[PDB]
């Protein structure tokens, strides 16, 4: 039943995310919309599956440059990033056909909607970062629609406050500056969303911190493009 | 979480 | 050979990927030579990550059985799950184990080293008893009692208090007599004790490193105090 | 490396 969910919220609560994340996995291959809860849960684990990965990755590629003494750990240091890569296209896909298969076509919300999408972007522009080859130009443009996508419906049935419109705009700002490498295209949507969202100051319904935290994530990573 | 469910 | 796991290692500390990180370490053992200290250490460093991720795990999940008990239709599946947990922190422990039975203390040539490796015994016999339930524990407690006593014959009037590796036996031996044995008599004895002897000791990374590991022993005294 | 190699 909601058995899972239950596995979840302990391994939410256990930091074991990569069970979570199977769970929740799981959870989705049910073929249920999601509670916003559940979807909660379920990107909080993948969030984190992701995560370990690209900060691993990261840092192994960073260290692919920086290798020790020579050049020649070069070897061992691409086959582990390699080893790294793999895994990471892994939970990426698996998240990507849990976005084709269930997520997207069951979630009903339009707010969902956006969300699952962004994801879609997101977890394609994971991809990306690690799509070496000629691959890029593709799946960079297959991220890219996804967030499209998810931006139609976000600045449509979504308010600027909204945190996942503005969860959207940072990762998809983020993904025109560190994917595409355009930050004239990147800072301009930021700026936008965070312009958008500031003449709703709230003067008394908004989103509370959620969505300033976001604002400041926009205008911290505008800053950051501003240099 | 604020982030970690939007993943940011 | 060894070497060709010493650097994947480092770089799966550095790629915070534990797992792969010890299991470069058990094949950098199971080569068949006495760890260096960087080594060594490594071989902690992963294990005491990957063992550490079950227990602060297991913590947190035997935690939330805390709101319903062994015979419910709410905290069963905690249990079952934190069984789950119990089951992996066994395995990654009998492993660090079978590592440390088979050629991990044997192995180990010099003096300082053997406390350690022993340091681990108790350690890691201790996450056994945490874990270990039914009447089995008894004997798993005697385990980390036997070797973390063990490792104390020969850090004791051996190495200067000042040694970490010596103080860092007191705190985890200390911790064992009042955490596992719930001996708080006992456990302050031998806090003291290693305090005590350890402020007659002289040492000019023994600054901090050896520094914080004492810290730690007057703070368990003073939390054991109350 | 000097209290995560000796556990605490």
């Amino acid at each position: 039943k909601n058995e899972l969910v239950q596995k979840a919220k302990l391994a939410e609560q256990a930091e074991r995310y990569d069970d979570m994340a199977a769970c929740m996995k799981s959870v989705t291959e049910q073929g249920a919309e999601l509670s916003n809860e559940e979807r909660n849960l379920l990107s909080v684990a993948y969030k984190n599956v992701v995560g370990a990965r690209r900060s691993s990755w990261r840092v192994v590629s960073s260290i692919e440059q920086k290798t020790e003494g020579a050049e020649k750990k070069q070897q061992m240091a691409r086959e582990y990033r390699e080893k790294i890569e793999t895994e990471l296209r892994d939970i990426c896909n698996d998240v990507l056909s849990l976005l084709e298969k269930f997520l997207i076509p069951n979630a009903s919300q339009a707010e969902s909607k956006v969300f699952y999408l962004k994801m879609k972007g997101d977890y394609y522009r994971y991809l990306a970062e690690v799509a070496a080859g000629d691959d890029k130009k593709g799946i960079v443009d297959q991220s890219q629609q996804a967030y499209q996508e998810a931006f139609e419906i976000s600045k449509k049935e979504m308010q600027p406050t909204h945190p996942i419109r503005l969860g959207l705009a940072l990762n998809f700002s983020v993904f025109y500056y560190e994917i595409l490498n355009s930050p004239e295209k990147a800072c301009s949507l930021a700026k936008t969303a965070f312009d958008e969202a500031i003449a709703e100051l709230d003067t008394s319904e908004e989103s509370y911190k959620d969505s300033t935290l976001i604002m400041q994530l926009l205008r911290d990573n505008l800053t950051l493009w501003t240099s | 979480g604020x982030l970690d469910x939007l993943d940011l």
